[PDB]
């Protein structure tokens, strides 16, 4: 997160400290080219394209 | 039952009874269902380190 610049950080059923501190069985990291212009459609409880 | 629900003491002569009242003693009233606790744990701020 320090390497990049934070623009949006939204989570469901979990807190930022929970994901950043809790130990997990195996973390899955997905990255993609997502512009900030369509932030209304990148959400867990969203119906965007 | 033992680890969350009901425990006896090893340090004493504890004896155990299981009984049933078929019909006669109407003085006792029956419950709706049997409820027994299976999980009881304290969740710290450590976020699922339980």
């Amino acid at each position: 997160l320090s390497l990049f610049s934070v623009n949006d950080f939204t989570c469901s059923q979990i807190s930022p400290a929970a994901i950043a501190s809790n130990c997990y069985s195996s973390l899955i990291l997905d990255y993609f080219s997502y512009p900030l212009s369509m932030k209304s459609d990148l959400s867990v409880s969203s119906a965007g394209p | 039952i033992s680890q969350f629900n009901y425990k006896q003491s090893f340090s004493n002569p504890t004896c155990l009874i299981l009984a049933t009242v078929p019909h006669n003693l109407t003085t006792i009233t029956k419950p709706l269902k049997y409820s027994y606790i299976n999980k009881c744990s304290r969740l710290l701020s450590d976020d699922r380190t339980e």
